[PDB]
């Protein structure tokens, strides 16, 4: 296969479409620990180097999509000096951004729980198809922090300031239904059709039926809000 | 002179304003309230034949339940207005009624009817302002969700123009004070259409005054009120905000030519109309952009205007508008002389035509030549009309 | 020639019509559907600057939830249209959208704006036609409560004009037949604005055709249907009634002067407008009184009209109107050539401008000079517009 690791695999499918699947062998869930981040870097570079790729589908082989790393690593990471911590996050974010900058359409197939880093990975894709039984959210505030992998950047530019604030300041899990209503996700289907829906959506992006570039654009620029509307939104939010 | 197609206001009539919370209209539907009013106004003007009414344009915001399905037609059908006449309901939130007048006016100017009945209604007791409201999540991607909460927009406009708590309370005291004075002196006798209602005991009787007015309102009583929209630092309170009222307003409008023929003296003539937008967050500022556009269309300057009616949504938005309109120092001489929405209430659908009606009577009583009625509109808009007494 | 203040339709655009019951728009809000449409239409006409839009006049009937609080402004705010522009929502039931056009037109004629965006919407899936309806008991004192049930009014108009079950089913078969033909031949290609929706499986994709059309509709399949409003004796069925649909329509309208300056060829020009009333019980008959008034104002005769768009509320009301309009024998030559509401659906707010849009394209495709769009309005009204391709 295009890429074979211990946490991530990139298998070629039909019409040049490729599938990057998360399946942390030996563990019960997927999570962005050191190993996985490093493998994502490699998977991205592998796809970035394979000129035959026409699109990417990001899926999971576990019951969940991707949850947070072990609390243990959070403790360690936060002991490092500010310069190191920030440099380490700059590096992680560079991976997600590179995946976001792929000159090919991308779709995240959310089969189960996608929290924190897991959701942040999804926000990095052009489209997101979610199983009606799954849940997504950013629980970072529960730990006294907030999204660190683009969450505060992508969510607001995708679903709007008020809604992003609501999600980030509460860290609540959101059901498929609600995620669709705020457009955190683009389609909601049953668990059995997740694969087909993701495959169907990617083809429509490739054919040009869906303008994946236009859909991506909003998270690469300033918010649409006025200086006036911004003040209203941020000041009331803080209040 | 007056061109044949100029727009003339033949008469104005409004219901006594009632408290939505257990008030006089608590047992009266929006449709019936509207029909009764229309019926009475047409009765005082026997020379205008109901069959000539081309269209009944009614302003109403929350169009569901009593107010849904084109309440303008529903009310017309219970009037002496024939089934042959048409009817449409207009919504521009707070300015719905004024838009109603503008649409009829414009219809008269283009030869698409000669006689119209305009007005509006809002029974907030039966259809509360937040009833059936479903915020659109996607809206937060372009504007602030908080812009949809009028109170917060008042807070913002106020802070931005530095309107103090004292300044707002003073305006409110003046509003009740002037509304009560006008009531007592019979200044509202011509426009108020007596109507059946119920008192606290459910006793049936006629009301010819606005319940909303609170003469006992002083700086002291208002100072005891707590902020209504911002617990920590807010200056806007219930006492300096327009009231939740039940009311309807009505006007008979027709071409000058038809008014000439029927031999009836115009209450006033329309000289210009205008709507305009501003950011949702500072919706209360809508009047200034709208007033400017209207004054330009009327070929006049703010100074040429003798009397002004500015809807009192919040003292916090009224005062800034007056300052920027450059007439704050002229307030007691020509602004809301008979009180405003803080004392009279702000039934959405009804207000547009209401303040315009009250303006015309203020002009008649004080020998005014030019008048201006204008108001802010939720979600960032302003509307204005220039009237001339000739 | 064209006078500077004549009203020009710069372009027309509509959404693919979706089935309210589990259809393509099932996951799309009325505001978003309206914004997206307005955005796309403005995008195809790059020479018209959004900042010049004086007013966004939108037609919508059940104004509560997704459709409440002036949806016209709610949709505008999520468009490239600036906050400086205004917006109002109009309701005249079925004719809301056409009234929207008339108001903008009249605004243009009187010099109160140069560029306007009109249209309408109705998402019956999210806000069902009977949602929040509260019959007024007092109405029964002036009219029949049954007049509020459109189906029964169709039954009455039909019995009165002797429209048979066969005649009604035939019209319906023709409607689906002609709508399908137009679709296949790309006759709806210019007006339909492709849009995102969902299929039966929830899969996201683009729709550029109307789901409502049912090509398999035959006299045999319709004959199997049972009366929908009168169990014993009724002739009206679900097959010969307009569908419960989700849809939006839109138009860019402006003075001829501005169109001249911007150098853009008019899709058409308005020659006359008119509304009218009839008894609620036979509301479907509204088109004849309105069409007569509009034809007189246009200085034309029914014969001078090359193409006609009559909203298909019920075959039972459409056929009688065509006969009394004296063009039944001209039907297949100039009436609803691309199908009607029976096959395309009747989303209240959207219909008025919709059939008018389809009319213009019918005229352009078949070299017509004069066109007439007209429809019946619930509770006894009719509205009409005369267009000219010059
Ligand atoms: C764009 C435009 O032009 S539109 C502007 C839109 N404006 C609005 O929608 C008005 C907003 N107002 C509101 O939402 C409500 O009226 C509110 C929130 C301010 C108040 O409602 P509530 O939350 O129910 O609180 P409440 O109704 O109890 O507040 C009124 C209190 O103030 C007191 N009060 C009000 N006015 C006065 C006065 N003039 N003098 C003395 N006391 C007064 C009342 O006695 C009452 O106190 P009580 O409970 O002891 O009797
Ligand atoms: C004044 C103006 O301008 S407009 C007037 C407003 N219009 C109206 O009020 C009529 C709108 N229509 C309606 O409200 C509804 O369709 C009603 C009340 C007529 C019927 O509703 P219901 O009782 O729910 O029946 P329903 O809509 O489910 O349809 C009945 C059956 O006929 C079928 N059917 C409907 N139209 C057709 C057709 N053209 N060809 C074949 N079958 C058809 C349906 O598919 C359905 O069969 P199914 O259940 O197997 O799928
Ligand atoms: C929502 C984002 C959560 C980020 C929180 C990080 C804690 C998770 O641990 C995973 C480790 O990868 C994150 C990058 O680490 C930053 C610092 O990297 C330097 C590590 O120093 C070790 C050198 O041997
Ligand atoms: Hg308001
Ligand atoms: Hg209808």
């Amino acid at each position: 296969m295009i890429y074979e690791g211990k946490a991530i695999t990139v298998t070629a499918l039909e019409s040049g479409i490729v599938e990057l699947k998360f399946d942390l062998k030996g563990e019960s869930v997927n999570k962005f620990n050191r190993l996985t981040l490093n493998e994502l870097r490699q998977a991205v570079d592998a796809i970035k180097a394979d000129a035959s790729v026409k699109g990417v589908i990001v899926s999971s082989g576990k019951d969940v999509f991707i949850v947070g790393a072990d609390i243990t690593e959070f403790v360690e990471n936060f002991k490092l000096p500010d310069a190191e911590l920030i440099a380490g996050n700059l590096e992680a974010n560079k991976i997600f951004s590179d995946f976001e900058d792929l000159n090919v359409p991308t779709v995240a197939a959310i089969n189960g729980i996608a929290l924190g880093g897991g959701l942040e990975m999804c926000l990095a894709a052009d489209f997101r198809v979610m199983a009606d039984s799954a849940k997504i959210g950013l629980p970072e505030v529960k730990l006294g922090i907030y999204p660190g992998f683009g969450g505060t950047v992508r969510l607001p530019r995708l679903i709007g300031v008020d809604n992003a604030v609501e999600w980030i300041a509460s860290g609540k899990e959101n059901r498929a239904e609600d995620a669709l209503k705020v457009s955190a996700v683009d389609a909601v289907v049953t668990a059995d059709k997740l694969g087909a829906a993701a495959l169907d959506l990617i083809k429509r992006a490739i054919s040009g039926e869906l303008d994946y570039k236009a859909k991506r654009q909003p998270k690469l620029e300033k918010l649409k809000l006025n200086a006036i509307e911004q003040m209203m939104a941020f000041e009331t939010a803080k209040g | 002179s007056l061109n044949p197609r100029d727009v003339v206001i033949v008469d104005f009539g409004r219901t006594p304003m009632g408290r939505s919370k257990g008030g006089m209209h608590r047992n009266t539907r929006a449709e019936d309230m509207s029909a009764h009013l229309i019926s009475k106004v047409l009765e005082r003007n026997s020379k205008v034949d109901p069959g000539e009414v081309e269209d009944v344009i009614w302003g109403c915001v929350n169009q569901t339940l009593e107010q849904g399905w084109n309440i303008a037609r529903m009310a017309s059908l219970m009037t002496q207005i024939p089934h042959t006449s048409a009817a449409q309901t207009v919504s521009r939130l707070c300015g719905s009624s004024m838009s109603a007048l503008h649409t009829a006016a414009q219809a008269i100017m283009t030869g698409n009817g000669d006689v119209f009945v305009v007005g509006g209604v809002e029974h907030m007791g039966h259809v509360s302002m937040m009833h059936g409201v479903d915020p659109n999540p996607h809206m937060s991607l372009y504007a602030a969700k908080a812009s949809g909460m009028m109170g917060l927009t008042a807070e913002m406009l106020g802070k931005m123009h530095g309107i103090s708590r004292e300044q707002q309370d003073a305006f409110a005291v003046r509003s009740h004070q002037l509304a009560h004075k006008a009531t007592v002196e019979g200044k509202f006798k011509d426009e108020i259409i007596p109507m059946q209602g119920y008192d606290e005991n459910g006793f049936l009787k006629i009301f010819d005054y606005d319940e909303t007015i609170r003469p006992d309102t002083t700086l002291e009583s208002l100072a005891a009120l707590k902020p209504a929209f911002n617990p920590k630092g807010g200056t806007v309170t219930a006492g300096t905000s327009s009231q939740i009222t039940d009311g309807a307003s009505c006007m008979i409008v027709m071409s000058a030519q038809r008014a000439k023929d029927l031999g009836l003296e115009p209450l006033a003539v329309i000289r210009s109309m205008a709507v305009a937008g501003v950011d949702p967050a500072i919706m209360g500022y809508g009047p200034v952009p709208a007033t400017q556009k209207a004054l330009k269309r009327a070929g006049l300057n703010m100074a040429d205007i003798d009397f002004i009616e500015l809807n009192e949504a919040f003292a916090a938005q009224a005062l800034p508008v007056l300052k920027d309109l450059k007439v704050l120092d002229k307030m007691n001489e020509k602004v809301n002389l008979h009180g405003g929405a803080i004392a009279l209430g702000h039934p959405f659908g009804c207000s547009g035509a209401r303040i315009s009606g009250t303006l015309l009577n203020v002009m008649k009583q004080n020998g005014g030549t030019f008048g201006l009625s204008t108001m802010c509109i939720g979600l960032g808009q302003g509307i204005a009309t220039v009237f001339e007494r000739v």
